[PDB]
């Protein structure tokens, strides 16, 4: 069949630049927001490298190069050589899905850690973070406590160091008087922060200048 | 729409008649002449099944056919075959073509069948692109630069902008004398600028123009400056400074780290370059770059300038 309908393009916009090194490949967010997955190979005792895939913020520029045993594995990815190979999205052939998904997949985790709106109440700190549609949710209670919203699974670290997960909103209702109002918190908290998502971004449509995110609202007092 | 007269069309015979000498890296060097690479890779693509509609000479080559000596360089020899490429079996067969038509040129050629594709490779290709996007699409294959030039063959399916300024937008369409076998036939020439005659002024004037600045890949200030090197000058003065910053805007968008920046420039040194002229080059640069430059880009272009000072220096120094 086709790609797009296995993973969508990575988007890998407002993402500060991060490398982190797997068994199989290294995974760089380039500084100017370019995705790079650079494949090794351990050949007497040094690692080599062996392929280079770079792609562009928006996912649908894919530049594959292979060095002419190869290169050595440097600390940020190895310049383009010669031999180079420019394709689009859906015009990748499958030899190379599984590579490309390493970064799309990276980048989706990049999306869940990375703030987009911080926003600091009363009685907790806010993270909306990067992952939109659907964006994860955390909020630090300043009492210790922690509730993560995720898209179908809301952990809610009590003070004690308790743990559960809720998953519908039968568990959500049938929380003690407690935590439901910490709940009721964070949901007041977390239509706060989207609202000012959706208006934010709308404005930088308009203007189309310097990014408008990440942004911070507060003070801890 | 122009054609040629016996002027250039000597020339042609005399280019696509030259011997070349391709060297090997344990291989032998290869002695060919571009009229059989050029038929013999025809066939091979016909024998496959894929339409070569145009067969065109394109590059330095085509540049100094029309015009003896306008200072260029006899550099690139490049040939074009507008060929459909829709499917990856297409590029994957079209490497086969090459590498199949090359193998006939040795004596103890076919008693060394028992050599891999991928094997002659390490040899008799240098260069190897391929591009396949939305809208370019495209396979080019270059062969080894020690004694001669490097020689390119560029199958291209789509490609949107194929010229870099006016004086290298020149083509020569080789169906008429490629069909051929005072003894000439018609043999039309282009320009990628659009109206031939302005560009062909351009040309044997030696002089710098295009109305096509938006989409120019980053790059393009090293061919304005290997111009002024050689002696071209613009048109309108109206332009030229607000030319010379968008080039360098590009320049900036498309190299932003330091390392990517000095990665060109050396490889840029090294490739056009060859008998002291890299210091006049950087100098014309480190002038292009210093005037042609917008107040706000303050340090983007310092590490610039301390980059190119720095390469004359060394330039120097050896």
């Amino acid at each position: 069949r086709t790609l797009r309908s296995i993973t969508s393009p990575l988007v890998a916009h407002r993402l500060k630049p991060i490398r982190q090194k797997t068994k199989k490949a290294v995974v760089s967010i380039l500084d100017s927001e370019e995705v790079c997955v650079e494949l090794v190979k351990e050949y007497a005792s040094q690692e080599y490298v062996k392929e280079v895939l770079q792609i562009s913020s928006d996912g649908n520029t894919i530049t594959i190069y292979y060095p002419n045993r190869g290169f050595p594995l440097a600390d940020r990815p190895p310049s383009p050589t010669d031999n180079i190979s420019r394709y689009s999205f859906d015009n990748l052939p499958e030899k190379y899905w599984r590579k490309y998904q390493y970064a799309s997949r990276f980048v989706q985790l990049v999306r869940s850690k990375s703030p987009k709106i911080t926003y600091f109440t009363r009685y907790a700190k806010c993270i909306l973070m990067e992952n939109s549609p659907g964006a994860d949710f955390e909020v630090w209670f300043y009492d210790g406590v922690k509730i993560h919203k995720t898209e179908d699974f809301i952990q809610v670290i009590e003070k004690t160091g308790k743990s559960y997960t809720l998953k519908s909103e039968s568990e959500v209702n049938s929380l003690k008087e407690e935590i439901k109002m910490y709940m009721d918190h964070a949901n007041e908290g977390h239509r706060i922060c989207l609202a000012l998502e959706s208006i934010i971004s709308e404005e930088e449509r308009k203007t189309r200048s310097a990014p408008f995110f990440p942004i911070i609202i507060g003070r801890k007092p | 729409f122009s054609v040629l007269n016996w002027d250039q069309v000597s020339r042609l015979h005399e280019v696509l008649t030259e011997v070349v000498p391709i060297h090997g890296r344990n291989f032998p060097t290869l002695e060919i002449t571009l009229k059989d690479i050029v038929q013999t890779v025809r066939s091979r693509l016909e024998e496959a099944g894929i339409k070569v509609h145009d067969v065109r000479l394109n590059g330095s080559a085509a540049g100094h056919v029309l015009v003896k000596d306008n200072g260029l360089g006899c550099k690139d020899l490049d040939l074009i075959f507008h060929v459909a490429l829709p499917t990856e079996a297409e590029f994957q067969l079209v490497r086969d073509v090459v590498l199949c038509s090359l193998l006939n040129f040795l004596p103890e050629g076919v008693n060394k069948l028992k050599i891999s594709p991928v094997t002659l490779k390490e040899a008799y290709v240098q260069k190897l692109v391929k591009v396949c996007t939305d809208t370019d699409r495209w396979s080019l294959i270059s062969l080894s630069n020690k004694n001669g030039k490097n020689v390119q063959l560029k199958f291209v399916d789509s490609i949107r902008r194929q010229f870099e300024f006016s004086v290298d937008s020149f083509q020569i369409i080789l169906d008429s004398l490629l069909d051929f076998y005072h003894d000439h036939p018609t043999v039309i020439g282009e320009s990628m600028y659009g109206d031939f005659e302005e560009a062909f002024d351009h040309l044997q004037n030696r002089l710098i123009a295009t109305k096509n600045p938006e989409e120019i890949r980053g790059g393009g200030l090293l061919k304005y400056s290997n111009l002024l090197v050689r002696d071209f000058r613009p048109t309108d003065q109206e332009e030229i400074k607000t030319l010379e910053r968008y080039m360098c805007s590009r320049f900036f968008i498309d190299f932003p780290d330091i390392l990517e920046q000095q990665r060109k420039l050396e490889t840029y040194l090294q490739n056009h370059f060859a008998e002291r002229s890299k210091y006049d080059y950087l100098m014309i640069l480190r002038r292009v770059v210093n005037e042609s430059t917008v107040c706000l880009m303050g340090h983007e272009r310092r590490q610039t300038l301390n980059l190119i000072s720095l390469l004359a220096l060394r330039v120097l120094a050896e």
